[PDB]
């Protein structure tokens, strides 16, 4: 009884990054995982990743590069107004000048800087740094 | 034999309501069976008319 | 329904100031008053064609819907011409930044233009006070069954 | 009986195809199998590629026939790479504002239609594996792994299938044979 | 270790794994075309059969169930197809 | 996981990747549908039908050969039972254990197991009452479970 | 086994329940098999066996009482003897004889 596939994924990634490995296999997959990893990829924290199509749910093989310190998950995915991204970023990021909080909006999954630019808010998912 | 009924009048009214409800149920179920048999007949006729269109209607005029 | 046949009570039930003259031999023998309650609520054929009276009805009676419009699930049908609906909602506690389930039960008057059953979702509108506890009237129904009666027929 | 087998009037390409069908039958059970449309499109090197669209309930007989018909068409109508496809309707995803219509089955959803387009571009080599690489430039690429059985018939069609899938679906694609 | 191709492992490393713990799961079982000495009809028989499969022509025993692979009877012709 | 025990068995079938298969298979969908119907008339459940088709014939999987699952086939042909097979087998097991527990009152393990089984029955009955294959007002009563294994 | 067999006959085939209808069908020759409970009186059992050896009909002795036989043939009452006069999709006649 998994409850958060994303949580399992990001625990696996965090643990392998600690262990010094350069790749992880994470199962199952999900649209949320793909989008979260796409964000991390866009900001350079991981390399490519490959979705294996078993007919069940999916596996993912992520090639990671060492630039990652912690990828994490905020469960429950709280509701976030624009006044509160500051509080979240201060609480769970190492510094102001880097690190990304990831959140889900009607505009899509993205980082909080993009959410500021699009002037939207939503539900919080996790953080990357 | 329980009680359920203070007297004859109560029992008569209960009979009335119960019969009315049963008749409502009967009417609904019967019109439903009518609808379904009607649909089944129609969807056998379409099967006939389209299954015997490939064979010997697809040859003469068009 | 309601088996008042039409006149179960010891007084004569009629719509006030709705006069069917026995002199004029009108070829209907059916003079009723109905109204459009408004707000795009459809006046049912049961109300237009029926024989009931129900002065507390929003279509054939004297009340008027004005104010709020709410929705709920019928959790009782054991009174006469009134029901109790459940209105569930989530209340936010900021200390914990979380929610908690809450319900309020809301008694509602239901016309005999509606066949209402426990489980059905029902939309109601604010009326004047018509009892100690009742301030709302059923104005629309949505039955959450699909008439799933033959699913019980199993053989 | 050549305008019989088009299901619509135009044009010279489909007419050439239909008279080829007729001349091929005159040589047996190909008369009930009629098609709808044609799409001739480019390959990055050399030839062009024919996409013969079909109603899906005919795909059974078409699939029975394809080898001994595609061979003849490759022979006669030269300078081309022929392949068959089924016209599957994609219904759009309903929005929240959208007024309700029927349930939109997964046969009519988009992803399934693309998978089936791929399964029909490929013929009887029986896809065993799909992979999707996500490249750091926000890009996506699909590996489609084929079986070694009957790959001799289509080992020279890969680039054409790639271009076809790109033209129809709009997404990149590549094939691979395990050994 | 610390670096390896999890997408392209070796068949040797993939065949010894559990059927579910491979990259893409699938059965290690198979079907046999079987003929007894008497007749010359083929009967399709599953390797893990669970039943005492009969030859329909000669109502005889072909395979007896076990915990895994079915035990084929005395010397018969059996393929893997 | 094991709802009622502490086992962690992963023993299961591994369905293959090919949804359209296996390229040596004759004896079309209509033939195997007819075989399904003969076995159901002969009085078998879907699981045993599938086993028999698999082992004595070449039928890997009915959804693959046909496009329909066996329970749907049997329902469309009018051979669907009155209660689903898993619930039926549970009720049968509970009947057996109750009989044994009548004959043997000193068995406490049996009472324990019976409680577990009845819990399973009521869980499945909730599920089936929601998805509407069992009626509402359906209830398992140990008094007449003989007359509902029927 | 016999229970599942009977449960198939009771929905597919033609049966009658009770002593009088067995004896009637057995005088008529319609009956193929009769199943007889264990707690039935020995005189009734003997009469049935004799009618059966006259009609050349098969006899099974149910290892169970009339309540159990009722449950086996799917009834909320007790039955002491069953007559199978047309088996349907079942196998019960040849399974044992």
């Amino acid at each position: 009884t998994r409850s958060s596939v994303l949580a399992d994924a990001l625990n696996a990634i965090n643990n392998a990054e600690k262990t010094g490995k350069r790749q992880v296999l994470i199962r199952p997959s999900s649209k949320v995982i793909i989008k979260f990893l796409q964000v991390m990829q866009k900001h350079g924290y991981i390399g490519e990743f490959e979705y294996i199509d078993d007919h069940r749910s999916g596996k993912i093989v992520v090639q990671l590069n060492g630039r990652l310190n912690k990828c994490g998950v905020i469960s429950p995915r709280f509701n976030v107004k624009i006044g509160d991204i500051e509080k979240w970023t201060a609480n769970l990021l190492p510094a102001r000048q880097f690190g990304y909080v990831i959140l889900t909006t009607s505009a899509g999954i993205m980082d909080h800087e993009e959410a500021r630019r699009k002037h939207v808010s939503g539900k919080i998912l996790g953080f990357v740094y | 034999k329980g009680n359920a009924f203070k007297h004859k009048r109560a029992l008569v009214e209960h009979i009335i309501q119960a019969k009315a409800d049963a008749q409502r149920e009967k009417a609904l179920n019967e019109e439903a069976e009518a609808r379904r048999l009607k649909n089944r007949a129609a969807r056998d006729r379409r099967a006939q008319r389209v299954a015997e269109k490939r064979d010997a209607l697809l040859k003469e005029d068009a | 329904s309601t088996e008042l046949t039409v006149q179960s009570e010891r007084a004569f039930q009629k719509q006030p100031h709705i006069f069917n003259n026995p002199k004029v031999k009108t070829s209907k023998r059916t003079k009723r008053w109905y109204k459009n309650a408004g707000l795009g609520f459809k006046t049912p054929k049961t109300a237009i064609e029926g024989s009931y009276i129900d002065k507390k009805c929003p279509f054939t009676g004297l009340v008027s819907i004005r104010g709020k419009i709410l929705t709920g699930t019928v959790v009782s049908t054991k009174m006469h011409r009134t029901i109790v609906i459940r209105r569930a909602y989530l209340h936010y506690i900021p200390k914990y930044n979380r929610y908690e389930k809450r319900h309020k039960n809301v008694p509602v008057h239901v016309s005999p233009a509606f066949r209402v059953q426990v489980g059905d979702i029902v939309t109601v509108g604010q009326c004047r006070p018509i009892s100690k506890t009742v301030r709302f009237n059923v104005v629309k129904v949505s039955a959450a069954a699909g008439k799933a009666n033959k699913q019980f027929a199993k053989f | 009986p050549q305008a019989k087998i088009l299901s619509q009037a135009p044009t010279e390409l489909e007419l050439q195809v239909a008279q080829a069908f007729v001349e091929l039958e005159n040589s047996a059970e190909l008369r009930p199998l009629q098609f709808k449309s044609i799409r001739e499109i480019d390959v990055a090197g050399g030839k062009k590629a024919l996409a013969i669209f079909v109603p899906v309930p005919s795909l059974a007989g078409f699939h029975k026939v394809q080898t001994k018909l595609t061979r003849e068409l490759e022979k006669k109508f030269q300078d081309r790479h022929v392949i068959f496809l089924a016209e599957r309707r994609i219904l759009p995803k309903p929005s929240r504002t959208s007024r309700q219509v029927q349930k939109r089955p997964r046969s009519r959803t988009l992803t399934a239609v693309h998978d089936k387009i791929l399964e029909d571009l490929v013929f009887p080599t029986e896809i065993v594996g799909k992979r999707v690489r996500y490249l750091v430039g926000g890009n996506k690429i699909q590996k489609v792994l084929l079986d070694s059985k009957d790959v001799q018939q289509i080992d020279y069609k890969l680039e054409s299938f790639q271009a076809v899938y790109n033209k129809l679906t709009g997404k990149q694609i590549v094939f691979e044979i395990p050994s | 270790v610390l670096v390896q191709d999890l997408l392209h492992p070796t068949a040797a490393s993939e065949a010894r794994k559990h059927k579910l713990k491979t990259l893409v799961q699938g059965p290690r079982s198979y079907f046999l075309d079987v003929k007894c000495p008497g007749c010359l009809n083929i009967t399709t028989v599953f390797s893990h059969a669970q039943t005492a499969v009969t030859c329909e022509s000669c109502s005889t025993i072909l395979c007896t169930p076990t915990g895994g692979k079915a035990k084929l009877s005395e010397g018969t012709s059996f393929r893997r197809k | 996981g094991r709802m009622h025990s502490a086992g962690k068995g992963i023993s299961s079938s591994a369905i293959p990747y090919s949804r359209n298969a296996p390229a040596w298979f004759k004896l079309s969908s209509e033939s195997v549908i007819e075989q399904i119907v003969k076995y159901a008339r002969k009085g078998l459940t879907p699981s045993q039908i599938g086993v028999l088709l698999r082992d004595a014939h070449g039928v890997t999987q009915a959804r693959v050969i046909t496009g329909n699952k066996i329970m749907r086939i049997l329902k469309s042909n009018g051979l669907a039972p009155e209660i689903p097979e898993d619930l039926y087998y549970l009720i049968k097991k509970a009947v057996s254990v109750r009989k044994h527990l009548e004959r043997n009152r000193k068995d406490k393990d049996a009472k324990f197991r019976l409680i577990l089984i009845e819990s399973r029955i009521h869980r499945l009955a909730r599920y089936y009452r929601t998805v509407a294959v069992l009626p509402p007002n359906w209830k398992y009563e140990s008094a007449t479970a003989s007359a509902l294994v029927n | 086994s016999i229970n599942q067999k009977l449960a198939l006959v009771i929905k597919s085939g033609k049966y009658t329940l009770g002593y009088k209808s067995t004896v009637k069908s057995l005088r008529q020759g319609k009956s193929k098999l009769i199943i007889i409970a264990a707690n039935t009186p020995v005189l009734r059992k003997s009469e049935l066996e004799y009618y059966a050896m006259l009609s050349k009909t098969k006899v099974y002795y149910f290892q169970g009482g009339n309540n159990e036989l009722g449950t086996a043939v799917g009834k909320l009452f007790r039955v002491g003897v069953v007559s199978i006069l047309e088996a349907g999709d079942s196998d019960i006649l040849t399974t044992l004889a």
